[PDB]
RNA sequence: UAUACCGCCAUCUUCAGCAAACCCUGAUGAAGGCUACAAAGUAAGCGCAAGUACCCACGUAAAGACGUUAGGUCAAGGUGUAGCCC
């Protein structure tokens, strides 16, 4: 009955069922979610099945200096506003229900190559635009608690960078998806590690190193060669705003320390105006392209050595056995060279 | 247009700016390292496949030896070798027309 | 530009506010400043400012010790006379009321009390969203009762503060911008460190306003 | 632990109004009853039909005013005389306000066989008490 | 169909903790953040508490959060889903 009838924010609340048992323990259920909607906004109070026209509500009170009359709306007219009302509640719902389309970034469902857009502004005011976001990884962590035992957290990782040698990562904890992403992102753009580049797309010099178990070889390459090394780190390179390198990773596979590792790397790795300004001697490249002509890269600040350094022959270097396999050209492997994506 | 002046056209740089024409394209594919052999050709009996590269998707490009500032935008101006059509995202008939008409 | 030129003017001089006038060998041995922990108290960074050891002692080469002193003066003089903000820090309970109200006759700010965690991390939560961090932090005594670096040099480091803390034989100078190898124990080398920042950072703001009325005069 | 008349605690973006934030065990000591009569007091009677009526009154208006109202009711019975006092907002047109004012009074009036006035107070947004 | 729920209550509770939002430690891991003659924690807010009712300020009542028991109730009432709709 009418008395029996009542509002409508506890009849959404117990069909869409929130809470209760299902939303508890993270069961949920098998991908049904009874979708919001509000009937009050769309029409207006005016219209019903008798179509009465109201100069108070429904039609403007006065025309041309004339008070209006209450009048009928013929059957005729009053299934033309049904049809169009029909319409425009179907155009509605469509626009409600749609596609939802964020770009592909490393596979489906993964939260790998998408951007966030960049840091929000601070709070004494500080634009961010310039940077640039992403995601590294995301996972779901558990802990357990006395009462409610099984408690979720989300954990997130993300890059920053300008494209600019600038660049910063950081991680964050919260109970929210998109908490997490804001945490995460605040503490990257406030925690930054710059590192230089030789020529605005290669590092100084190729490194090898290993942190926590995480074996790291990058190589330095000249240019249009593209960057052929993990997704991730292709990522940050794309974020740094260094076009082309290599790099292997041996061993364990565990994003976090393969990034600490890599950002300690790339941040104790030499200039050459440092090299000479130690050394105490001219850099001199060359390269296949140009033929014997030596360019000089840097020199020392301070006063050139007179002496020069004395023939260094058969030097104690460790290397690579894989490498020298690589160098010897008797290593083959279906996996090595692949006509792999761009970049 | 027959000429090459629709990429100096307006609806050309607002459509793709600075970027090169691959730039924009993206694969699908199965997981990991896509195929080592892109499709054959992206029309068939004039009609489109699902997914296409961006120099079929728009006909109003031509692959033609003149338009020059179009046709080395795959070829490195670092090094004088051509991009593979994997690496391109241009499937392999248009890639061979490409080379022909570079060539 | 020409208030730019009057900010870079005092860094081509050097010795521009007479720093040396203050400190002298003798005045530090007289003080007492040369001294130091035992040798079980030695620390690695500390070694190489340690002139020797007697009777399992530590003392401090003196040399060192002036040429540090007189580099923070000036650091502290140079940072008055732009009006950086500068902050004194002295965990110590021995000097709290002595070390408060030299601050107080020099218009600068200190903390003596218990270090409140995050107080530097998080201080525009604490205070508010437009607050104006301190620009020059200094330390009579860098380490704790429970013998700890005090969390301020690590927030600095942090947030690309400059530190200047007088480092005895326990404590960590790799952080410290300019630390200066003294004693932090003695009363004698308190007073001294007091009455010389005193002179120093008056002398500073005094020397400002003269060159400001003197363009004000311009 | 009771649920009745009370809103559970959120993150703190839910916000609510002073009547419905309070429990309904502060009624006479933190708050004041919807409406007054005086069938709840001794020697009279009809009571029951008194909260029929005032519930019914009370449903009718809010959907005959709905989307403006941002809280629950004021109703004041003196004697013969009823008394409506509501609390909207300012969205819709003083031509709409107006005429459904009338409307409804005269409605009220002719039903109930009853002299009845109806007020009402603009707000631009409504009032929070606090962020639960 | 209380294993969809709203609404309403038992339970620990004859508890006192629960916590948005920041910072820090752990090599930036799950996680932790306590030493007052003080060593990294700061805290919105809720609850407790306080005040209010009875004869007081004690006492009794009232209140008693986050959450466990897919706790009880589609039979207070309504409602999602599945059915009867001679
Ligand atoms: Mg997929
Ligand atoms: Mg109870
Ligand atoms: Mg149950
Ligand atoms: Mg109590
Ligand atoms: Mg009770
Ligand atoms: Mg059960
Ligand atoms: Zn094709
Ligand atoms: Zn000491």
């Amino acid at each position: 009955s009418f008395f029996t009838k009542l509002t409508a924010d506890e009849l959404w609340k117990g069909a869409l069922a929130e809470t209760g048992a299902g939303a508890k323990k993270g069961r949920g259920k098998r991908t049904k979610k009874k979708k919001r909607k509000d009937l009050n906004r769309g029409q207006i109070i005016g219209e019903g099945r008798y179509g009465f026209l109201w100069p108070g509500l429904n039609v403007p009170l006065m025309k041309n200096g004339a008070v209006q009359t209450i009048a009928q709306r013929s059957k005729e007219e009053q299934e033309k506003v049904e049809a169009d009302m029909i319409q425009q509640r179907e155009e509605w719902d469509r626009k409600k229900k749609m596609k939802v389309k964020r770009e592909r970034g490393w596979s489906g469902n993964s939260w790998g190559g998408i951007s966030l857009g960049p840091p929000d502004p601070g709070p004494c005011g500080e634009t961010y635009e310039d940077f640039d976001t992403r995601i590294l990884e995301v996972r779901n962590v558990f802990t357990m608690t006395a009462k409610e035992g099984r408690k979720k957290s989300i954990r997130v990782l993300v890059a920053v960078g300008n494209g600019k040698g600038a660049a910063g990562f950081s991680i964050g904890k919260a109970t929210d998806r998109m908490d997490a992403f804001r945490k995460a992102k605040n503490r990257a753009v406030h925690h930054l590690h710059y590192i230089e580049r030789y020529e605005d797309h290669t590092i100084f010099h190729d490194i090898s190193l290993r942190f926590k178990r995480t074996h790291i070889k990058m190589k330095k390459q000249p240019k249009g060669y593209g960057l052929r090394c993990h997704r991730a780190i292709i990522t940050i390179c794309r974020l740094i705003g260094i076009k082309d390198m290599y790099a292997k990773v041996s061993g364990s596979i565990n994003m976090l320390s393969l990034t600490q590792g890599l950002f300690r790397g790339l941040s104790r790795q030499e200039t050459h105006q440092q090299l000479a300004d130690k050394k105490g001697l001219h850099v001199v490249e060359i390269r296949e392209e140009c033929g014997p002509l030596p360019i000089v890269v840097a020199s020392p600040r301070g006063p050139l050595r007179k002496d020069p350094e004395p023939e260094d022959e058969v030097p104690d270097v460790k290397l690579d056995w894989e490498d020298v396999k690589t160098a010897q050209g008797m290593k083959r492997s279906v996996w090595s060279n692949l006509k792999r994506a761009a970049t | 247009d027959e000429p090459w002046k629709y990429l100096e056209s307006e609806e050309y740089q607002e459509r793709y700016g600075s970027r090169p024409v691959w730039a924009d394209y993206r694969r699908n594919h199965k997981g990991g390292v896509p195929p080592q052999r892109t499709r054959k050709t992206c029309i068939r009996r004039n009609k489109v496949v699902g997914n296409p590269c961006p120099i079929c998707r728009d006909h109003k490009l031509h692959v033609d030896f003149r338009n020059v500032k179009l046709l080395e935008q795959f070829v490195c101006a670092h090094t004088g070798i051509i991009f593979y059509a994997p690496y391109t995202g241009v499937c392999v008939k248009q890639h061979k027309r490409l080379t022909q008409a570079i060539q | 530009d020409f208030n730019d030129k009057i900010l870079n003017e005092p860094l081509k001089h050097s010795d521009f506010f007479n720093v040396k006038e203050l400190f002298s060998v003798r005045s530090l041995f007289d003080a007492r400043v040369h001294l130091g922990h035992k040798a079980g108290c030695r620390h690695r960074f500390m070694e190489p400012y340690i002139f020797g050891s007697r009777l399992d002692h530590d003392i401090i080469d003196l040399e060192q010790t002036a040429t540090h002193l007189q580099l923070a003066l000036n650091f502290t003089a140079h940072m008055a006379y732009r009006k950086g903000i500068i902050l004194f820090i002295s965990r110590n309970r021995q000097f709290s009321y002595l070390i408060e109200n030299m601050a107080r006759d020099c218009g600068e700010y200190a903390h003596t009390r218990y270090f409140r965690g995050g107080m530097l991390t998080n201080a525009r939560l604490l205070f508010g969203p437009t607050v104006r961090l301190p620009d020059l932090i200094i330390f009579l005594h860098t380490l704790n009762n429970i013998f700890e670096p005090h969390v301020a040099v690590r927030d600095a480091a942090k947030m690309n503060i400059p530190t200047v803390g007088i480092v005895d034989t326990n404590c960590n100078p790799c952080l410290i911008t300019y630390p200066v190898p003294g004693n932090d124990d003695s009363p004698l080398a308190v007073h001294l460190y007091c009455r010389l920042f005193q002179t120093a950072i008056t002398r500073a703001k005094e020397k400002r306003q003269q060159v400001e009325a003197l363009y004000r005069l311009q | 632990k009771n649920r009745a008349a009370r809103v559970r605690v959120s993150k703190g973006d839910k916000p609510v109004t002073y009547e419905e934030a309070h429990a309904p065990h502060y009624i006479a000591h933190r708050k004041g009853w919807l409406s007054l009569h005086t069938g709840n007091l001794d020697g009279e009677d009809h009571a029951a039909e008194r909260t029929v009526e005032d519930v019914f009154l009370r449903k009718f208006m809010w959907g005959t005013f709905p989307g403006c109202l941002a809280d629950q009711l004021v109703l004041k019975r003196r004697g013969n005389q009823l008394e409506i006092c509501a609390v909207v907002l300012r969205q819709l047109s003083p031509h709409k306000y107006y005429f459904l004012v009338g409307y409804s009074e005269t409605l009220l009036s002719y039903f109930y066989k009853c002299p009845v006035r109806l007020h009402l107070q603009t707000v631009p947004s409504k009032v929070v008490y606090k962020y639960l």
